[PDB]
RNA sequence: UUAAUUUAUUAAUGCAAACACCUGCAUUAAAAAUUUCGGUUGGGGCGACCUCGGAGCAGAACCCAACCUCCGAGCAGUACAUGCUAAGACUUCACCAGUCAAAGCGAACCUCAAUUGAUCCA
RNA sequence: GCCUGUUUACCAAAAACAUCACCUCUAGCAUCACCAGUAUUAGAGGCACCGCCU
RNA sequence: CCGAGCCUGGUGAUAGCUGGUUGUCCAAGAUAGAAUCUUAGUUCAACUUUAAAUUUGCCCACAGAACCCAAAUCCCCUU
């Protein structure tokens, strides 16, 4: 199945957003737009919010 | 307190008569060392799942044997179909093997006379049952 | 103090950000190349 | 609600209404959209934007809330920096 | 002693008025039972030589049980009141 | 309605109902083997790891070998005189680690009953064969077929959209989209009985895994148990439906083509009488002759891993044993002579 | 009563407090106490159903029941701007909820039947 | 249904309840019942005299 | 008049259930549905009543409203 995970901005801002990934898949690193920095930055999976 | 609570478990929570309790203490002293909870589980395993009544549980030193051995042998026979828990009326399609035939006998005699299977199969079943118990816990 | 700490932390993260993005993209590309090499066998 | 309180004989206010709705002095009632904080991960951006908005209430719903709240909540409040100060009055309204 | 606390806050009564209680104000939760507190010691001034505590006129922290059961009832000790402390101070400086 | 009845039939769990039926039938069927079969069915099921040929098959095989699992298919081919599924030695109860996506983005291996692979192996997919899976849509055999070399397309049909969706998901997880894009894989949600009319004399290889009592799943899972009272009608009519499906598959297969009828049950009624009735119905109503292939060499070759019910007239029957809890699996190979 | 909630009350013990009794707090029983026992269908049973979607009934704007005829869903895959904002509209016959969306900022140069769940509270 | 007796006063007097006998369980004991008693005793309960078998 | 006595009190218990709801006269005035431990009820909608504001309401000519695979309807200037 898939798990809802919290991607956290690597830009040092407290910005976070929730995505879905397969549980068996490796931890997620992903470019995403950071509104506070106003720029695309890396986000790294921090913790598993829930399982779905 | 330890002795009194063991006796109280045997009396109130196992509904053994006073004479039955004395006979149990005389025949199976290891019951006293055996902790509460485990003893109640063993007794209820005999009573409900195996359908053994108090006179039989006392006559045959069932409480002497270990819960691991009891579950191993009994569940092996039950899945094999040899054993069958008595129904609401207390009746079974085939007469069940005797507790002495199950527990007192050695492993080889139990597997040959009653289970009628192979030691290899019994070992595999023992490992499987141990894994199932661990996962259940 | 909190505002400036946040600002300087953001500044350091932003300074490191382009190199981190380049490294991550290169890692993805090299992983894909390794997959293609495995397909080639 | 209580049309006559046993201690004062006054009409009481359903505080569940106060906890949920804002009354603009013009007579309009504002509210949040139900579910605007629930399971956002499975909601599209347009749906989330719709949910995050402040929404007016029907005529009948406004009448119900007016009945359920007392006259104290239907007064002019000259708060310092109320974000709804402009919205407290209607303009260029024909019937 | 058992110390209790109301589950439901009692509305303020006023200055000269007495609070009016209701069925819900009779519900309590035990905040502490003093008997379970760690034991503290009693300060006493010995009047006669006693084994393993002192000789005479020396302030000693003794278990409340011993202080109230043996020393004080038998006169072997007196309460460490300011008056007793002063009296034994004169006794000491007069030696 | 009548509320107060004289005597209400005891409320039995579907698992216990299935146990009652399996006792009263298979005890007679198998004699002294029924105790062993019963204990094996009620015990844990032994799983095999089918390495995804599309993924890093060599690396996954090496990892499984380090986990001490051996390729029963490979050893069978060793003394037979393309599939790789690793299983533990006889008597071992070790579980394979859960399969995870590989570097290529596809799952490294599929954890499936090893016996379920024997039907596919016996089907003998020749290089570039047009293939049909009339109702096999749990996964398993379908994935094994796709990993085999049926590059001339495979039509996987089922009547259950839920199982079709499950098939689609496993295909997405395992089979590359490059392989699945073309007509190489056609997944359909249609009735197999209509398949004889829809296509005839088309497929060189056919696999008919008819719905059955699925004895192990009936004994374990309470949900959607075939042996529940409400589904008594379906349980009773199952043999007719199985005969119809096998007849449809036989009609579909090309003259001289091979079909394999597979069943996850011990029932003589649901296996041998089903195949025989299908042969008779095909030879009478449609006047087509089918010859049952001899799988005794298959039995001997795979005996080291699976225990087979020797007393079988038509086809093969892997029975679940404690030493190898891989069954149950009946499979019968039939070549359409006319 | 193996329905839910309790153990206020007794009987046991354990820990505190005192130097067995009493008190406080726990655990286990006995004993009881409060309250409930959904809905639509089915007379010869051993149950079915309850929410959402497609098709016929309902032929042509919309709407249309059934203890009517059929078929399905309680996800998955991609992407990570699947960001922010905003005119104007639709709306399952109420409301709640659900839809589409010009323009603009900022960027590049989601799909299809349903696939779901309010408030409070954590 | 052993028997004599008991019962739904006011729709049932019975095969139902009780019953001697038999059986099961609990209790090692005193100053208000049990009891001014003490295991051949007392309490709770089943079943129904006796007799016959296994 | 005991499956839990009787009397008093809480007590004017509660009842989506039954029954009743008393002068004259005039006028407008009848059922799209949804939700509901809900189908003996109620909230909203629909219908209905009253008062007020201003302006189009109905009937309706062309034109117009789908492919897959009939009666009619909708929209609609004039009148
Ligand atoms: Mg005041
Ligand atoms: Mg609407
Ligand atoms: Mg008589
Ligand atoms: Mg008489
Ligand atoms: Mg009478
Ligand atoms: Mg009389
Ligand atoms: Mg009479
Ligand atoms: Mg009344
Ligand atoms: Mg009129």
């Amino acid at each position: 199945k898939n798990i809802l995970v919290r991607m956290v901005s690597e830009a040092g801002t407290g910005f976070c957003f929730n995505t879905k990934r397969n549980r068996l898949r490796e931890k997620l690193t992903l470019l995403h737009y950071d509104p506070v920095v106003k720029q695309r930055v890396l986000f790294v999976e921090k913790k598993k919010i829930r399982s779905l | 307190q330890d002795i009194n609570d063991t006796v109280r478990l045997l009396k109130e929570k196992c509904l053994f008569t006073v004479q039955q309790v004395t006979k149990i203490l005389h025949s199976c002293p290891s019951v006293l060392r055996e902790d509460l909870g485990q003893l109640e589980y063993k007794f209820q395993y005999a009573y409900f799942r195996m359908g053994i009544k108090h006179p039989d549980i006392v006559k045959s030193e069932y409480l002497q044997y270990s819960l691991t051995k009891i579950k191993q042998r009994h569940i092996y026979l039950e899945r094999l179909g040899r054993y069958q828990t008595p129904d609401k009326k207390g009746q079974t399609q085939i007469p069940n093997p005797l507790l002495k035939d199950i527990l007192r006998v050695s492993e080889a005699e139990f597997l040959a006379r009653t289970a009628c299977t192979s030691v290899e199969e019994f070992q595999v079943f023992k490992k499987l049952l141990a894994r199932e118990e661990e996962e259940s816990e | 103090q909190k505002r400036r700490e946040r600002e300087q932390h953001i500044a350091e993260c932003m300074a490191k950000m382009p190199q981190m993005i380049v490294n991550w993209q290169q890692q993805q590309r090299e992983n894909w190349e390794k997959a293609q090499a495995d397909k080639e066998r | 609600l209580t049309y006559f309180s046993a201690r004062k004989g006054k009409r009481k206010t359903v505080k569940a209404v106060i906890d949920r709705f804002l009354r603009l002095h013009c007579g309009l009632w504002v509210r949040r959209k139900a579910g605007y904080k629930k399971k956002l991960w499975k909601k599209t951006p347009a749906r989330k934007k719709r949910l995050r908005e402040f929404v007016f209430c029907n005529k009948t719903q406004s009448k119900l809330l007016d009945k359920m709240t007392t006259s104290f909540w239907k007064r002019r409040n000259w708060y310092v920096d109320d974000p709804y100060q402009k919205y407290h009055d209607r303009t260029n309204l024909k019937v | 002693t058992v110390i209790v606390e109301r589950w439901w806050k009692v509305p303020l009564a006023g200055e000269g008025r007495k609070p009016r209680l209701h069925r819900r104000h009779r519900v309590y939760k035990l905040v502490e039972d003093t008997k379970h507190r760690p034991k503290e010691n009693l300060e006493l001034i010995l009047t006669q030589s006693v084994e393993n505590v002192g000789v005479r006129g020396d302030l000693v922290s003794v278990k409340k049980s011993l202080g109230r059961n043996r020393l004080l009832p038998q006169g072997l000790a007196v309460y460490a009141s300011p008056e007793n402390k002063k009296l034994f101070e004169e006794e000491k400086l007069l030696r | 309605y009548k509320k107060k009845w004289a005597a209400t039939e005891p409320k039995f769990p579907a698992v216990r109902l299935a146990l009652q039926n399996f006792d009263m039938t298979y005890s007679v069927q198998f004699g002294d083997l029924w105790p062993s079969i019963r204990v094996s069915l009620l015990s844990e099921q032994k799983y095999g790891a089918l390495v995804n040929n599309f993924a890093a098959w060599d690396h996954v095989s090496a990892k499984l070998e380090q986990l001490s699992a051996k390729d029963f298919v490979n050893e069978a081919i060793s003394h037979w005189e393309n599939l790789r599924c690793f299983t533990f030695d006889r008597g071992d109860i070790s579980r394979f680690p859960p399969a995870r996506p590989g570097s290529l983005g596809v799952m490294e291996y599929y954890l499936m009953d090893a016996a379920s692979l024997l039907p596919v192996l016996a089907l003998g997919l020749q290089p570039g064969d047009i293939v049909l899976d009339l109702c096999a849509a749990p996964g398993g055999k379908t994935l094994a077929l796709l990993q085999t070399g049926c590059c001339r397309n495979l039509a996987a049909n089922d009547l259950s959209p839920s199982r079709i969706a499950r098939l689609q998901k496993i295909l997405h997880s395992y089979v590359p989209e490059e392989i699945r894009d073309g007509n190489q894989v056609r997944v359909t949600s249609w009735d197999g009985r209509k398949w004889g009319e829809l296509e005839g004399d088309t497929y060189d290889r056919v696999l008919v895994d008819v719905p059955c009592t699925t004895d192990r799943h009936s004994l374990h899972e309470e949900e959607n148990n075939i042996f529940k009272r409400s589904r008594k009608k379906e349980r009773q009519i199952l043999p007719v439906l199985q005969v119809q499906l096998l007849a449809a598959g036989l009609l579909a297969t090309k003259p001289g083509g091979h079909v394999v009828y597979s069943t996850c049950s011990l029932s003589h009624l649901q296996n041998e009488y089903v195949v025989q009735g299908a042969i008779e119905l095909l030879a009478n109503q449609y006047s087509i002759q089918v010859q049952v292939e001899d799988l005794t060499h298959f039995r001997r070759v795979f005996m080291d891993t699976f225990c087979f019910f020797s007393s079988c007239q038509v086809g093969e029957l892997v029975i679940p044993n404690l030493m190898a809890n891989f069954g149950p699996m009946y499979f019968c190979k039939m070549r359409r002579l006319t």
